RNA sequence: CAGCAGUGGGGAAUAUUGGACAAUGGGCGAAAGCCUGAUCCAGCCAUGCCGCGUGUGUGAAGAAGGUCUUCGGAUUGUAAAGCA
RNA sequence: GCAGCCGCGGUAAUACGAAGGGUGCAAGCGUUAAUCGGAAUUACUGGGCGUAAAGCGCGCGUAGGUGGUUCAGCAAGUUGGAUG
């Protein structure tokens, strides 16, 4: 009878991937290429890119390789998930719209010998 | 062929207005709740009375928003 | 999809036979037999249940042939048929066209019966079946085409029917090598090393 | 009791002066399969000499459940604290679609056609109790009530 | 104000099965209050004689089935949409002793053709 | 007109025929009146080659319904 | 071209400026037929889904190459390079 | 440098990057996105409100929701069957 007068609404839940929306990845182009530090239990220098997304957001990305190359102006592709330690980044560049190297043989995204 | 409602407007040339009440079962809830329709119905004796009990048909549309007919005055 | 590649690194880990070799013999002399497959199987420990339910659908796997796109859809046509799903998953394994060549015998084992049904050697009711996943019926005839027959491998094959044990639910005219897939079996007539309802047990987690 | 089974072993500590003096919690399950079961805690600073209290106490305290022959005897619900525990029988082909604390309570009492399912809290502590006493309130026949149905 | 009579019956019926009491008596109605002549004919008798001339009260004379009593839950009442209105699609629990219907014609549960009311099981 | 035509169910290179009753102004795989009934062309042991349901199609050319040319060279298999 | 194919464009991303009216439609015709990017079909693409494909029911000859000493042992553990 | 969570890494690293050697599942295999499930975490089935979130500061009252007992009629809800 309450129940009646006004139902039970569902509550919706929000996508915690707010840019590339509703996309498995979406192309930005860095605005800056850079290092942060990691939350408190943590220490590391880790590479992070400030991309600029095609949508006109603006997000930070992070860089998964052994070392990378996303010189200031590069094209990069973004996916969804955080990075626990860095507060506040959301995403991955992936490895392979750009650049891959390294050793990597436990591979993707990675290079072939 | 037949509703049965209480004349609930006079106040028109020739048309009276009844509410049929109908009570439906709630399609999530289960309670059976009292539901309305507000038809306007013919009367072209002009001789329903705010408070009647009549009983309508349905014919072709007399007016715009008017396509019932009265049958009978059940009581008063 | 087949798995190829080393028979000898397949039966040390579940613990059986699994009737997985090359020639006229046995199980388990030549090579060197005493331990685990793994990084470092010289020391064990936790032989309990949701590692052995993963024995226990990674052995009969490795029997007759299947990968798991198959036998999950095994697990489909059981629980699909009424009554009793972990006899259901091994009557539909017994009635394969690879399995009963063995089961018949005119095949050396199951993966020498999966090439030799597959290079258009078996014929069913006088026609030619090179699928190893035709399921068999009740009565029907399982023959051999005449093309391969006196491909010696074929004959070769056919003594250890004598020397695993009968069968018995065929019967198998040696003479024109012809087969007859006289019922599917139940489960009294398959062997006990395996626990058909632990796979049952592997399936909501 | 002698198809004994554990379900839970929890490492609980307490504080004195020194620090955290610990011992370790064995929950464990005894039964017969036919329709005899207990359950028993035990505690010790080792695991296994508390494994054997928790069995020691468990095959005391254990109960004759009236069932009907490998499956409930009719759909159930029982609860203790805020554990919440629904049962009810199955056909013939089905297992223990229940789980965890609930499949080893309904494995030792020798049902195999279960079909339960827990709600509010998932302790296993309270889950057995839960579990055990939906099955100490069943009657098939035990209706006082002077009738054949 | 009180305006659900015979989930009135029900609760004095289970918190004197609660306590050990011998008798309740209630002011209760017709028909449905012969839910308790279905209640103790499929079950036990009672002498339930429904007893006065214009305050009819009527005394179920429970009854404590050895040891501890074989009325463990009731209610399961309607009064606004709390409700059975089935066909059949009503109350099987163990299949026994089921589920009094109190519906058009005649209080009853489970014999005949259908058409479902409500009350709740003895056990 | 109404008309009486093959509707293609089947697949690629196995055809399968319906015997709708239609509109002729619909297209020949949706919005029928009814369907008597089949025909298949590559029916082999077990599988019927027509089951036109003569008591349909004697309503429908009662009605004033046309057979193409085919379903009218199989209703001349009767 | 919000007909078919194809373009530039956007984008994480989605194909061939194909063949035939032979079938089943539809359109005109008295018919022959003439039309039909409907359709039936071929291209391309693991995009799905289903099936299939990579010789022996054996034997130390325990080759090397890969090792640790558990310096004998574990490790490729009823394998091959021969074959009917 | 890892990581979905717990978290790993500060000198013997089963968590990072590797030939001593293999558990998956296989023309796949992984990770992104989305959808429902597990969620009894919007609870109709099926939840709560002394202290965890949650009883208006209290009245009075309009719509509404609900309503003691008996006999009768009625037949809208209810119920059974039939037909479309």
């Amino acid at each position: 009878n309450q129940l009646v007068r006004k139902p039970r609404k569902r509550m919706v839940d929000k996508s915690d991937v707010p840019a590339l929306q509703n996309c498995p990845q979406r192309r930005g182009v860095c605005t800056r290429v850079y290092t942060t530090t990691p939350k408190k239990p943590n220490s590391a220098l880790r590479k992070v890119c400030r991309v600029r997304l095609t949508n006109g957001f603006e997000v930070s990305s992070y860089i998964g390789g052994e070392g990378h190359n996303l010189q200031e102006h590069s094209v990069v592709l973004i996916r969804g998930g955080r990075v626990k330690d860095l507060p506040g980044v959301r995403y991955h560049t992936v490895r392979g719209s750009l650049d891959t190297s390294g050793v990597k043989d436990r591979k993707q995204r990675s290079k072939y010998g | 062929r037949t509703l049965t409602g209480r004349v609930v407007s006079d106040k028109m040339d020739k048309t009276v207005t009844v509410l049929i009440e109908r009570r439906v079962k709630h399609p999530i809830y289960g309670k059976y709740v009292k539901r309305s329709t507000k038809l306007h119905a013919h009367d072209e004796s002009n001789q329903c009375r705010i408070g009647d009990l009549v009983t309508i048909r349905e014919t072709r549309p007399l007016a715009k928003t008017k396509a019932w007919t009265l049958v009978d005055i059940v009581e008063r | 999809a087949r798995y190829i590649g080393p028979k000898c690194k397949l039966s040390r880990r579940e613990g059986t036979d699994l009737f997985l070799k090359s020639g006229a013999r046995a199980l388990d002399s030549k090579c060197k037999a005493e331990n685990v497959p793994g990084q470092h199987g010289q020391r064990r420990g936790r032989l309990s249940d949701y590692g052995l339910q993963l024995r226990e659908k990674q052995k009969v796997r490795r029997i007759y042939g299947v990968l798991e796109r198959q036998f999950r859809g095994y697990y489909q046509e059981a629980s699909r048929r009424k009554g009793s799903t972990g006899e259901n998953l091994l009557q539909l394994l017994e009635c394969r066209l690879d399995n009963v060549v063995y089961r018949m015998g005119f095949g050396s084992t199951r993966s020498e019966s999966r090439q030799l049904v597959s290079h258009k050697a078996i014929t069913v009711n006088g026609q030619t079946v090179n699928i190893p996943s035709y399921q068999v019926k009740a009565g029907d005839v399982v023959a051999v085409r005449e093309k391969s027959k006196n491909q010696l491998r074929i004959a070769q094959a056919l003594e250890l029917c004598g020397q695993r044990g009968r069968v018995e639910w065929v019967e198998v005219d040696l003479d024109k090598k012809a087969g007859t897939f006289k019922s599917a079996p139940a489960r009294s007539d398959l062997s006990a090393d395996i626990n058909e309802n632990l796979i049952v047990e592997l399936y909501s987690k | 009791g002698y198809i004994e089974k554990l379900v839970q072993v929890n490492r609980v500590a307490k504080t004195v002066k020194g620090g955290r003096i610990f011992a370790f919690t064995a929950l464990t399950v005894v039964g017969d399969g036919k329709g005899r079961v207990g359950f028993g805690r035990g505690k010790a600073r080792e695991v296994p000499a508390a494994i054997q209290k928790a069995m020691e106490a468990a095959r005391r305290n254990m109960i004759q459940v009236d069932l009907n022959g490998t499956t409930l005897q009719y759909p159930t619900k029982s609860a203790h604290g805020a554990s919440k525990v629904y049962m009810q029988p199955a056909s013939e082909g089905t297992g223990i679609i229940a789980g965890g604390a609930m499949r080893a309570v309904l494995e030792v009492a020798g049902v195999q056609n279960v079909l339960a399912k827990c709600y509010g809290s998932t302790n296993p502590v309270n889950v057995v109790y839960a579990t055990f006493k939906g099955l100490k309130n069943m009657q098939p026949e035990a209706v006082a009530a002077k009738r054949g149905k | 104000s009180m305006q659900d009579p015979l989930a009135d019956m029900l609760t004095r019926i289970r918190n004197a099965q609660m306590a050990e009491k011998t008798v309740v008596s209630m002011p209760s109605s017709k028909l449905k209050a012969a839910v308790a002549k279905v209640l103790k004919d499929e079950g036990y008798i009672a002498d339930f004689q429904i007893s006065s001339e214009v305050k009819p009260q009527l005394s179920i004379e429970l009854k404590y089935f050895e040891g501890k009593p074989v009325i463990e839950e009731v209610k399961r009442i309607s009064r606004p949409g709390l409700r059975q209105y089935k066909s059949v699609e009503q109350l099987v629990r163990g299949g026994l002793g089921v589920s009094i219907v109190s519906t058009n014609k005649g209080v009853m549960t489970d014999r005949a053709a259908r058409a479902a009311g409500v009350g709740g099981e003895v056990v | 007109m109404v008309t009486i035509r093959l509707a293609r169910g089947g697949s690629k290179k196995r055809p399968f025929y319906h015997l709708t009753v239609t509109n002729s102004r619909n297209a020949r795989d949706g919005r029928f009146v009814e369907r008597i009934g089949f025909f298949n062309p590559v029916a082999t042991g077990g599988e019927v080659r027509l089951s036109v349901d003569q008591e349909r199609a004697t309503y429908w050319l009662g009605q004033g319904a046309q057979p193409s040319e085919r379903v009218a060279q199989l209703l001349k298999d009767a």
